[PDB]
């Protein structure tokens, strides 16, 4: 992705 | 010295108060945001809230049998009398859970429910000496007791994908295809502050409560372990924020177990 992402 | 900059961040939204100090410089309460309790939207959503397509439970008791129908979508109950998970609760790799609903047959004070009654947990917003502001607990919190949950607004994939200010997106769902994002930046509880940590108190997980739309799954945060008072608050951010960020900067953590110093 273009962004950063949090993710379980 | 420590200076309270703020009796509660969230305006009496919350069930006890969560203040803001400052021990570390002049700083005041951080005000660029907008603290909401629950989830919001911009552009809509288009959640499933159709009543009839609840799954629920038809318990004559508390919830607490082998025979309840959400428990056993979250393939058990997880919670025990005191509302913290299970020890058998699997941490590495988390069920989804199904608390009970306004469909089900049970009172509102049933076991299976835990995350729908909100924060309760004794924290506070503070001035970290070297990642800014971050949460911690001023209470000793059991292991798997819910802490808090991830709030902010609710976008797809492809909005979250041109937000600039991406420190405070957390994906639904990582895999490809029609996915939703938590954006904090804007509008965010006590959990926007929550820092990144490589071996972490504490753990997402996804649940369900009022609606049952899978691809709006609520992020609550259990601890993982015994949490001191005084200690900070910190969960895995993953690699999907690492691979972007780790080129920006470094973890500080501290972690001898560090995984992206
Ligand atoms: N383990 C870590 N090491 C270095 N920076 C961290 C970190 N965990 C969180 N951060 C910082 O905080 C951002 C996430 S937002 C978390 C709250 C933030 N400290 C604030 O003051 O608003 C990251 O992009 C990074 O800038
Ligand atoms: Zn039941
Ligand atoms: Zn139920
Ligand atoms: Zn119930
Ligand atoms: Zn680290």
């Amino acid at each position: 992705k273009q962004t950063a992402r949090k993710s379980t | 010295v420590e200076r309270i900059v703020s009796r509660d961040i969230a305006r009496g939204y919350e069930r006890i108060p969560i203040p803001c100090v400052n021990a570390v410089d002049s700083e005041p309460c951080p005000s660029n945001y907008k603290y909401v309790s629950q989830n919001c939207v911009t552009s809509p959503m288009n959640i499933d809230r159709n009543i009839t397509h609840l799954q629920y439970c038809v318990c004559i008791d508390d919830c607490s049998s082998s025979n309840c129908m959400c428990g056993q979508l979250s393939m058990r109950c997880w919670y025990d009398k005191d509302g913290r998970l299970l020890p058998e609760f699997n941490m590495a790799e988390p069920p989804l859970i199904f608390e009970c609903n306004h469909a089900c047959s049970c009172w509102r004070n049933c076991r299976n429910r835990v995350v729908q009654n909100g924060l309760r947990a004794r924290l506070q917003l503070y001035r970290t000496r070297d990642m800014g502001w971050g949460v911690r607990s001023l209470q000793d919190i059991p292991p798997g007791t819910f802490v808090c949950e991830y709030v902010g607004e609710l976008i797809s994939d492809s909005e979250a994908d041109v937000r600039e200010e991406d420190s405070y997106l957390f994906d639904l769902d990582n895999k490809d295809g029609e996915v939703y994002c938590i954006d904090a930046r804007f509008y965010g509880n006590v959990s926007r502050f929550i820092n990144h940590h490589c071996e972490p108190n504490l753990v997402p997980v996804r649940v369900f409560m009022a609606h049952q739309d899978l691809r709006f799954p609520r992020i609550a945060f259990f601890s993982t372990r015994l949490i001191e008072a005084g200690e900070q608050l910190g969960f895995d951010y993953g690699e999907r924020f690492w691979d972007i960020k780790g080129k920006l900067f470094s973890c500080r953590c501290g972690s001898p177990k560090c995984r992206h110093s």
